[PDB]
Parts: structure tokens; C-alpha cells; sequence
């Protein structure tokens, strides 16, 4: 019944002033206030500001005010949320929230807007193999995988076999380095000995930059 | 008759001091208004006389008394120590607190001058409040004046003796404010359903009496008309007032909706539509503050309307009609609709004949 | 004389009114037909039942500096007249003039690009246009400045630059060459 | 603004255990909090308002008290669908979240399976080189990683990220992430990552040629 759909991810560059909005349904939009809520990719959530459409009052949390502008259209029963001056650290996944029932807390939530800052551009993901070093003499379990470098931005899933091999699968979450571009990892451990008869192949997709890699991983 | 008599004739004149309180208010009531009268007024009369002065003549100025800065001062002062928002936006500046909701109804005081001074005070049932009063008398105290702060329509007030009155520091000047005084209350009952109530045939007399001292002022051949705010902050727009913590923001254009004089069921009780807000503009100074959600579901408050605050709209066109809309805002047109009878003078030797 | 200010269309004007001491006062701001514009009712704002209503809306951090500005939004042509702010028993007067224009370009076959400019000014006013080409070629011109056939070198960014009262107001506009004609 | 500071940051506990998290703001906030659970990857959930009223749907063993300004939200029979991140909230005006509280499990001790990976060959032709160093299936989520390169200790060049912990076993996996260049790995020849942790009796050096 009651819903807050957001808009989709976006990429901007530092300096840059984004607007992401959140279609409101199921109740009466212009009677409730409405509440943003941002958080950093890992860490904790991070209030923002509220409003109510009718009087368009506004109240801003302080490490954003004079920078940040929350407003309504009410005859759309959407709401929409400015950022000026963005900056590096300003890269969060942004929440809408409000309360149809007056609990003062939230109780209905947004899907979520991705919004990731930085100098680069969207670029897809070089995949460079990760082969086991000793093979079928050695041990019985070897750990393999696959290495995702250089790409922007998130978020890049990744599987293996076409969904066939989700054991022992670790995908580790992507890192930013000092050049501005994620660089996750996938890994799998299996048997050492059926290393020379089976065929392992990882399946990469960024979304970002359409791209679809496949790749297959040898101890040869 | 050959024994001649000497008359020690009274002296006093124009004058300011700090004038003091009185109130019935209960040091066992833990209301904000019992509780800052309590430490800060005296007890009461009980039985109050003033002193005609037979065929004296003086004049008044509502507009320019100095008994309203003062009063003013103190109803800040008192929501200041009472009514503590949970934020204060102030000059770029943002301040967090406590708000912890309390019992608020406006007790009646008593302004009275100090050891040395007087009120004068006028008994001219019909008077504007600028002008020669021919029937003054003198006083200890004020009456009974119960704070209520509001707008668009004056609330547990006092009522006009004779006729309805209107007064305005200049009825020319259409940026001026026109204080209106009943001769009969209105009663407005709220709810915290979001809805306040008003007898439909009652309050339609009562415009049908101000739109005749209306038409009298502007010309007995003008059609008076009533319309809605012309726009502004919300606690001008609508019948903003206080009930029992909340602030209400009440839709008063069912009431500002007629046209008289003019040529050319019917609802048994005008219903306005209501609602509190966290979020309002000060009128202490200029600002904002945020309050916290209401408590109990159960928020009625009846008062009654005993005068209005208007606004004319005028301007080089508008011939053969009149405009006027609710307004208010400034909480001193408040006090002088009560404040509008008194003078404070300083006392001095007498005279000899 | 009388306070004058020009203002573009679709600008935004702040007309300023300062009291004598720095503390909040009752203002008003109104026109010449005395038409309730906009003022202050203690620490709250109130709007007349002018035209401007929904486009004018002074802000009251400054009030407390006896600072009372009346700022429109969006100017039209209609916004020109002059505004008088009562404060404290004194009418400052000011007299708002607002231009405007346009720019039309056709375009033909067998013929090559012209341009319009035209001026909208507001009743009782004599401006004075000038037009400047790109390179340096000044046009003169009264309501409406005209170009038969442009050339290569016309396209840029040109500044015309209306004369009103000893002052002037600046338009910039882009000008996009479709066709030129060259001898063959 | 005012602040608002639960704790402690993180606490383990078992199935079955009572758990207790607190939050305290700096100033008087009276009844106004409310508390939300937040599992990994989706969006949290209303668990409390008005610091003591428990949310339609939710498990009667989930209760918070407090009033004023010290608070504490409190699991009774603690559940594995009980385990994520709490965090508090101011309610009566603004709505400052509190730092938060992971509520991780609880198991044993759990060595590292450690391995090293070299840079391969594609990402030698492009003129930047990598390694990377994988621990497998520990606990706990603590480890201290040096990267020793011809037993020359760098710091500064390396990036590393854990897991979450595993729905089955409930083990956590690191992976650092040692970057260099095109010339400054060919100069050398012996690389390692000493790895500490606490279900290792002595340090643990990878390391290869
Ligand atoms: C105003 O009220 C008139 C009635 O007089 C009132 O005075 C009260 C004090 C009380 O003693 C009663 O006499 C009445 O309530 C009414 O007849 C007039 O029509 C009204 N005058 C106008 C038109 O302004
Ligand atoms: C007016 O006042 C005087 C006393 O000051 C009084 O003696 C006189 O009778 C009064 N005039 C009238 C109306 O009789
Ligand atoms: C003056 O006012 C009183 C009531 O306050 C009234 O009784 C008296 O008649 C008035 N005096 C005259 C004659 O105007
Ligand atoms: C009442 O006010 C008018 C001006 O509005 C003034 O001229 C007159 O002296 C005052 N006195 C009366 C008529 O009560
Ligand atoms: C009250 O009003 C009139 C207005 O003219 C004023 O002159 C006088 O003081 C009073 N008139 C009376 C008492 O009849
Ligand atoms: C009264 O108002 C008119 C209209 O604004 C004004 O012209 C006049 O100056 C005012 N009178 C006084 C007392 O200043
Ligand atoms: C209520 O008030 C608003 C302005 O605040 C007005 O626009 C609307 O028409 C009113 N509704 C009713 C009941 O007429
Ligand atoms: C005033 O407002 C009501 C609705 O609240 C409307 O129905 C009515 O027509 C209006 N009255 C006049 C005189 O136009
Ligand atoms: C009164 O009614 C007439 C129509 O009969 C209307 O045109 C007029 O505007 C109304 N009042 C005025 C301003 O004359
Ligand atoms: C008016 O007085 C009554 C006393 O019963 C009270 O209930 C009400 O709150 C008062 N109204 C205002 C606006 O203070
Ligand atoms: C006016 O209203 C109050 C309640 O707000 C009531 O107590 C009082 O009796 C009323 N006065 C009249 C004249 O009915």
C-alpha cells in the first residue's frame, strides 16, 4: 500500500550539485512530514533534514547546512533533494523516509539512491586471473578467483559458473584507492585434484558502463 | 456665603515608571502563568474603587502608551521561562533543548502603579483612544488582562458597554491595523481533531454590526466587503492562537467571505479546518522554533472572540467599496484593544485657588 | 528628482529602505496607486493584494539593522512603477523601470539569415539601443534593431546596451549563423 | 546539533544470551528515541519509538527503557536473525542517529588459512603490479597485516577489506592488497605478508620468489 519509490543511481565529479527525488503513494502526501537519511558505503546512518510540504519548513542537520536544500512538489506528491558543492566524502547511498502513522520515527523507507563523487569516469573493470600455485602433489583444498581492478563506480556482481558454483565463494567488497577506482576480488577454494579436469569461470557485470566480462582461471 | 473656602486642587502630569502585578494566581498550581505571576505579582483587590474627577477633560493616546512596551516585555519574559521550544533559530544561530510539555492557559493581571504615580483612566463607554476623554477617574490597577497571544481574532477579552468600536492610529493609512471591539462574544470552540466551530447566524450579525461602523467611517455609501489574508506567514494567514501548548493554525476564510451594502441550509455551524504545527515563526522576535509532538488526544479549548484585528486594503482605485481582511501580528494591537482606557501620570503638590 | 532603478526581465531587484536607527520598525512597502505591496506586523511578514504578491518577498534577518528591502523576482514589464516605503513617518520613493528583449532569426533559401531584435519598453520611456556586433560593428537603433543577411564573422556573442536616465543595462546574446551568402 | 552516543561499538554474545545496548544524548530529550536493526545490504528497520513502545510485528523479547537522556535497548533470548546493527535515534525534533552497535556472533577461535598471490601476467602488460594476500576462514574479525618486501617493512601502499561473517559457519576472510608499479617489482625478488593473529601461537609469514 504505502511506498516511497526513489530515483536510480548517479555519477557526478567533485564540485558538481545532484537531485535525486521520491515518488510518494498510499497516503496523504502534503499531511506528513518527510525525512532524508545518507550512509557512507559501511558506516553508520547520518540524518539530514526533514520538511513539511505544506509550509515548505525546513530543518537541516549542521554538517550540512548552507549546502543542502530540501523541498516538495506537492502536486506530484514527490520530493525531491539538492546537494551544492559535493565533495569526495559525500559518496553514500541516500534514504527517504517519513511517517504516515505519526510515531515520530521512521516507519517507511526508500529503495535507496546511489550517489558516487569522484574524479573519474565511468570505466569499466580490467579482470586479471588468479591462478593456485601448487597443484595435485600438494594439498587437498586450493583457494583460486578472480581479480576485478580499476572501474567506477559501483556496483559490479559477480558469480561463477553462470550460478552454478556458489561454494565456497567469497566476494569481497571493492576498495577505493588513491587514483579514484574501486578493485574488489572473488574467490573460491575446491578440491586440488580436480583442478586439471574442471573448468572454473567467473561472471562479472558492471552495470555503470554495460560492460559483461567473462574469465576463465588455469594452474596449467 | 461670607465663608469663603479654599480648595487644594490636585497636580499631575505625563509620565513613565516601571508599574508592578497583581494576579489570583495559586502557588499550588504548576501552570506556567500561576507559577510566573506567583513570584513576580501581588494578591488582589478584592474590592476595587476608582475617583471620579467631576468635569475634567483629558487626552489620551492608545498608540503611543507606554504601559504596552512594558507589558510586552513581560509576556516574553514569561513564555522565555515557560514555553521552551526544543529548537531556537535565531540570527544564524541554532540552539537545542528540553521541551517538556506543560499546562498553559492565560491567567488575568493587574498592572498597577507603584508609590508616587497613578492611572488615570477612562469611563467614556464610546471612545476611540486618541482624543479628550470628558469623564476620567483614577486608579490603582488595571482590570483583569489574561496574555492571550494571537492573531486575526482577539480572544477572553473585553467587550465594548455600548456599541461595537473600532479604533486604528490612522484610518487613512491602509498599512494600519483596525483593533475591533465587541458588544457581544463569539463563541469558538476547538478541538484537536483539527476543527474549530463557530455559530453561523451569531457571527453573522456580528460582521453585519462591524461592516455598519465600517461604512461609517469610510462614508455611509460604500459596500463593504470581507475577504481572506492576503498572504504572509502562516501565524498571519490564519487564525493562528495558542490552546493548551499547541499552536493552532486555523482556515478563517468561511468567516471572511461576505459582501454588505452591496445589491443584490445554510450551515448550522461554521466548521474551520485546523491543525497544530511544531514548526512556527516567533513573535518575541524575528526566528523560528520547532516544538515537540502533541500529547494527549484530548485538546478542547472554548474562548471567546471579543474583538478582531483587520486590515483595509484601499489604494487609488478602489471607489464606491471597501476591502478588509483579517491581520494582526503584532502582539502590542493586542494589548492596546485592553490597554486602550489607561494612562499612567506622575503626582505632584497641589495647587491652591 | 526621484531614486530611479533599472532592472532586466526575468531579473531579480532588491529595493532597499533603511530606518534611521538599526532596530525593526514598522515598514510598508506600497506602489503609486498605494496599493499594499508588502510589510511587517511585529516579527511577521504580510503580503497586499498587489500583483507582485506571490513574486515579492523581502527577508527579515536584516530587520534588526533597519534594513527593509522589497526583492521581486522573475521582473516583468509590468513591474515597472514606482514604490514608496513608509517607515517611520517618512515616504522614500523609487522609480522601478524594467526592459525587455527579444531576439527573432530566419533563416532562407536564396536569401540567408536575418535578425530581430526588439525592445519591449516599459510606457513613457525613451531608450536608446545599441547593438554590438561580435567584431566591433556597432548598430544603432530605436525600438527594434534589425539585420538583413548575417555573415560568418556576426557569430558570437553579441552586447546590447540600452540608455535610460544617464545609466545603462547590458544584454548578452549568442548568435548562431545558420547561412551566409559568398560569392561563387 | 546534540549528540547522541550509544555503546558499546560492538558486542559478541551467544544464541539464547540477554544482550544489552545503552545511548545517551547530551541534552533532555525526554521519551522521544527509537531504536532500528540493520542487516547488510537493505535498509533498517523501525524496532522501537518512543523509547519503550514496541513496533507492530516485533518480537516481544525486544524492550527498551530510559528516560531524559540515558537510554538502553535490551534483546532477552537472542536469536540469529537477532544479529546486525542497532542504532538509536533522537525523536522529538531533530533526528540525530546514534554512532551505533554491531551485534556480532559468537564462536571459537579460528587460525587463518593464509595464502599469497603474485601479479599474474595481463596485469604486468599494462605497466602496474599488485599482490595480494588472502586469509581464509578466522576468527575473530581481528588481524594485523604487515606487508615486508626484502624484509624491508612499507607502510601506506596497501589497502585491505574483510568479509561479512558467514551465515555457516560464521568466519570472517581479509584481503590486502599490496600496490606498487611496472619497475619497482621487478627490482626486487622476495616478497611476504607477516600475519598476526590470535589464533596463531606465533606469527605467520607468506612469502615467495
Ligand atoms: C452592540 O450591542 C448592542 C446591545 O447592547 C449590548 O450591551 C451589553 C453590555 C449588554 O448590556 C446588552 O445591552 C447588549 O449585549 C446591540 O443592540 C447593538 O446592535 C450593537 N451595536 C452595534 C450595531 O455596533
Ligand atoms: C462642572 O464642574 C464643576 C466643579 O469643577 C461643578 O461645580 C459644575 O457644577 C459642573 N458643571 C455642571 C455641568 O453643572
Ligand atoms: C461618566 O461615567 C459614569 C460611569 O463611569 C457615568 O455614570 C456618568 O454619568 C458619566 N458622567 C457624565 C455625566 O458624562
Ligand atoms: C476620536 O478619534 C478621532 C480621530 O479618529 C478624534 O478626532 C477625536 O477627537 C476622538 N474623540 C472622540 C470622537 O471620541
Ligand atoms: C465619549 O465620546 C465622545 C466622543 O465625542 C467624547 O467627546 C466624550 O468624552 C464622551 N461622550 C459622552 C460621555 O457622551
Ligand atoms: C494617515 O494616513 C495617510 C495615508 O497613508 C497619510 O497620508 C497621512 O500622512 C497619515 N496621517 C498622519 C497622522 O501622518
Ligand atoms: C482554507 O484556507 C486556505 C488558505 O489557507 C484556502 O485556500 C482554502 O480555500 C480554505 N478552504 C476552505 C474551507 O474554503
Ligand atoms: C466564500 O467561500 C465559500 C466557500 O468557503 C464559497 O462557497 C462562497 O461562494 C464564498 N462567498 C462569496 C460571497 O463568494
Ligand atoms: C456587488 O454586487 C455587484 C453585482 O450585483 C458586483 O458587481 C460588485 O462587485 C459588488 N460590490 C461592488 C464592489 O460594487
Ligand atoms: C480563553 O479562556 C479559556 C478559559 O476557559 C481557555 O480555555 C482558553 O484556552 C483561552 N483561549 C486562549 C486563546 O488562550
Ligand atoms: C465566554 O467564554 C468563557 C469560556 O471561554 C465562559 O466561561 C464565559 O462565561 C463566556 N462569557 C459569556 C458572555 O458568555
Amino acid at each position: 500500500e504505502v511506498q516511497l519509490v526513489q530515483s536510480g543511481a548517479e555519477v557526478k565529479k567533485p564540485g558538481a550539485t545532484v537531485k535525486i527525488s521520491c515518488k510518494a503513494s498510499g497516503y496523504t502526501f502534503s499531511d506528513f512530514y518527510m525525512y532524508w537519511v545518507r550512509q557512507a558505503p559501511g558506516k553508520g546512518l547520518e540524518w539530514m533534514g526533514l520538511i513539511d510540504p505544506e509550509d515548505a519548513d525546513t530543518m537541516y542537520a549542521e554538517k550540512f547546512r548552507g549546502r543542502v536544500t530540501i523541498t516538495a512538489d506537492t502536486s506530484t506528491d514527490t520530493g525531491y533533494l539538492e546537494l551544492s558543492s559535493l565533495r569526495s566524502e559525500d559518496t553514500a547511498v541516500y534514504y527517504c523516509a517519513a511517517d504516515p502513522w505519526e510515531l515520530n520515527a521512521f516507519n517507511v523507507w526508500g529503495q535507496g539512491t546511489l550517489v558516487s563523487v569522484s574524479s573519474a569516469s565511468t570505466k569499466g573493470p580490467s579482470v586479471f586471473p588468479l591462478a593456485p600455485s601448487s597443484k595435485s602433489t600438494s594439498g587437498g583444498t586450493a583457494a583460486l578467483g578472480c581479480l576485478v581492478k580499476d572501474y567506477f563506480p559501483e556496483p559490479v556482481t559477480v558469480s561463477w559458473n553462470s550460478g552454478a558454483l556458489t561454494s565456497g565463494v567469497h566476494t569481497f567488497p571493492a576498495v577505493l584507492q588513491s587514483s579514484g577506482l574501486y578493485s574488489l576480488s572473488s574467490v573460491v577454494t575446491v578440491p586440488s585434484s580436480s583442478l586439471g579436469t574442471q573448468t572454473y569461470i567467473c561472471n562479472v557485470n558492471h552495470k555503470p558502463s554495460n560492460t559483461k566480462v567473462d574469465k576463465k582461471v588455469e594452474p596449467k | 456665603l461670607w465663608v469663603t473656602v479654599y480648595y487644594g486642587v490636585p497636580v499631575w502630569k505625563e509620565a513613565t515608571t516601571t508599574l508592578f502585578c497583581a494576579s489570583d494566581a495559586k502557588a499550588y498550581d504548576t501552570e506556567v502563568h500561576n507559577v510566573w505571576a506567583t513570584h513576580a505579582c501581588v494578591p488582589t483587590d478584592p474590592n476595587p474603587q476608582e475617583v471620579v474627577l467631576v468635569n475634567v477633560t483629558e487626552n489620551f493616546n492608545m498608540w503611543k502608551n507606554d504601559m504596552v512596551e512594558q507589558m510586552h516585555e513581560d509576556i516574553i519574559s514569561l513564555w522565555d521561562q515557560s514555553l521552551k521550544p526544543c529548537v531556537k533559530l535565531t540570527g544564524g544561530s541554532v540552539i537545542t533543548q528540553a521541551c517538556p510539555k506543560v499546562s498553559f492557559e492565560p491567567i488575568p493581571i493587574h498592572y498597577c502603579a507603584p508609590a508616587g504615580f497613578a492611572i488615570l483612566k477612562c469611563n467614556n463607554k464610546t471612545f476611540n483612544g486618541t482624543g479628550p476623554c470628558t469623564n476620567v477617574s483614577t486608579v490603582q490597577c488595571t482590570h483583569g488582562i489574561r496574555p492571550v497571544v494571537s492573531s486575526q481574532l482577539l480572544l477572553n477579552g473585553s467587550l465594548a458597554e455600548e456599541e461595537v468600536v473600532i479604533r486604528s492610529v490612522n484610518f487613512t493609512d491602509n498599512a494600519k491595523t483596525i483593533i475591533v471591539q465587541l458588544n457581544t462574544s463569539v463563541e469558538i470552540n476547538c478541538t484537536g481533531a483539527g476543527h474549530c466551530n463557530i455559530a453561523r447566524a451569531k457571527w453573522n450579525n456580528t460582521l453585519k454590526q462591524i461592516a455598519s461602523k465600517l461604512r461609517e467611517q469610510f462614508g455611509n455609501n460604500k459596500t463593504i466587503i470581507f475577504k481572506q489574508s492576503s498572504g504572509g506567514d502562516p501565524e498571519i494567514v490564519t487564525h493562528w492562537f495558542n490552546c493548551g501548548g499547541e499552536f493552532f493554525y486555523c482556515n478563517s476564510t468561511q468567516l471572511f467571505n461576505s459582501t454588505w451594502f452591496n445589491s443584490t441550509e445554510g450551515s448550522d455551524t461554521i466548521t474551520l479546518p485546523c491543525r497544530i504545527k511544531q514548526i512556527i515563526n516567533m513573535w518575541q522576535k524575528v526566528g523560528k522554533a520547532m516544538y515537540a509532538p502533541p500529547i494527549s488526544g484530548q485538546i478542547r479549548c472554548s474562548s471567546n472572540i471579543t474583538g478582531l484585528l483587520l486590515t483595509r486594503d484601499g489604494g487609488n482605485s478602489n471607489n464606491e467599496s471597501e476591502i478588509f481582511r483579517p491581520g494582526g501580528g503584532d502582539m502590542r494591537d493586542n494589548w492596546r484593544s485592553e490597554l486602550y482606557k489607561y494612562k499612567v501620570v506622575k503626582i505632584e503638590p497641589l495647587g491652591v485657588a | 528628482m526621484k531614486k530611479v532603478v533599472l532592472g532586466k526581465k526575468g531579473d531579480t531587484v532588491e529595493l532597499t529602505c533603511t530606518a534611521s536607527q538599526k532596530k525593526s520598525i514598522q515598514f510598508h512597502w506600497k506602489n503609486s496607486n498605494q496599493i499594499k505591496i508588502l510589510g511587517n506586523q511585529g516579527s511577521f511578514l504580510t503580503k497586499g493584494p498587489s500583483k507582485l504578491n506571490d513574486r515579492a518577498d523581502s527577508r527579515r534577518s536584516l530587520w534588526d539593522q533597519g534594513n527593509f528591502p522589497l526583492i521581486i523576482k522573475n521582473l516583468k514589464i509590468e513591474d515597472s512603477d514606482t514604490y514608496i516605503c513608509e517607515v517611520e513617518d517618512q515616504k522614500e520613493e523609487v522609480q522601478l523601470l524594467v526592459f525587455g528583449l527579444t531576439a527573432n532569426s530566419d533563416t532562407h533559401l536564396l536569401q540567408g539569415q536575418s535578425l530581430t531584435l526588439t525592445l519591449e519598453s516599459p510606457p513613457g520611456s525613451s531608450p536608446s539601443v545599441q547593438c554590438r556586433s561580435p567584431r566591433g560593428k556597432n548598430i544603432q537603433g530605436g525600438k527594434t534593431l534589425s539585420v538583413s543577411q548575417l555573415e560568418l564573422q556576426d557569430s558570437g556573442t553579441w552586447t546590447c546596451t540600452v540608455l535610460q536616465n544617464q545609466k545603462k543595462v547590458e544584454f548578452k546574446i549568442d548568435i548562431v549563423v545558420l547561412a551566409f551568402q559568398k560569392a561563387s | 546539533d546534540i549528540q547522541m552516543t550509544q555503546s558499546p561499538s560492538s558486542v559478541s554474545a551467544s544464541v539464547g544470551d540477554r544482550v544489552t545496548i545503552t545511548c545517551r544524548a547530551s541534552q533532555d530529550i525526554s521519551t522521544w528515541l527509537a531504536w532500528y536493526q540493520q542487516k547488510p545490504g537493505k535498509a533498517p528497520k523501525l524496532l522501537i519509538y518512543a523509547a519503550s513502545t514496541l513496533q507492530s510485528g516485533v518480537p516481544s523479547r525486544f524492550s527498551g527503557s530510559g528516560s531524559g537522556t540515558d537510554f538502553s535497548l535490551t534483546i532477552n533470548s537472542l536469536q540469529p536473525e537477532d544479529f546486525a546493527t542497532y542504532y538509536c535515534q533522537q525523536a522529538n525534533s531533530f533526528f540525530t542517529f546514534g554512532g551505533g552497535t554491531k551485534v556480532e556472533i559468537k564462536r571459537t577461535v579460528a587460525a587463518p588459512s593464509v595464502f599469497i598471490f603474485p601479479p599474474s601476467d595481463e596485469q604486468l602488460k599494462s605497466g602496474t603490479a599488485s599482490v595480494v594476500c588472502l586469509l581464509n576462514n578466522f576468527y575473530p574479525r581481528e588481524a594485523k597485516v604487515q606487508w615486508k618486501v626484502d624484509n624491508a617493512l612499507q607502510s601506506g601502499n596497501s589497502q585491505e577489506s574483510v568479509t561479512e561473517q558467514d551465515s555457516k559457519d560464521s568466519t570472517y576472510s581479509l584481503s590486502s592488497t599490496l600496490t606498487l608499479s611496472k619497475a619497482d617489482y621487478e627490482k626486487h625478488k622476495l616478497y611476504a605478508c607477516e600475519v598476526t593473529h590470535q589464533g596463531l601461537s606465533s606469527p605467520v609469514t607468506k612469502s615467495f620468489n
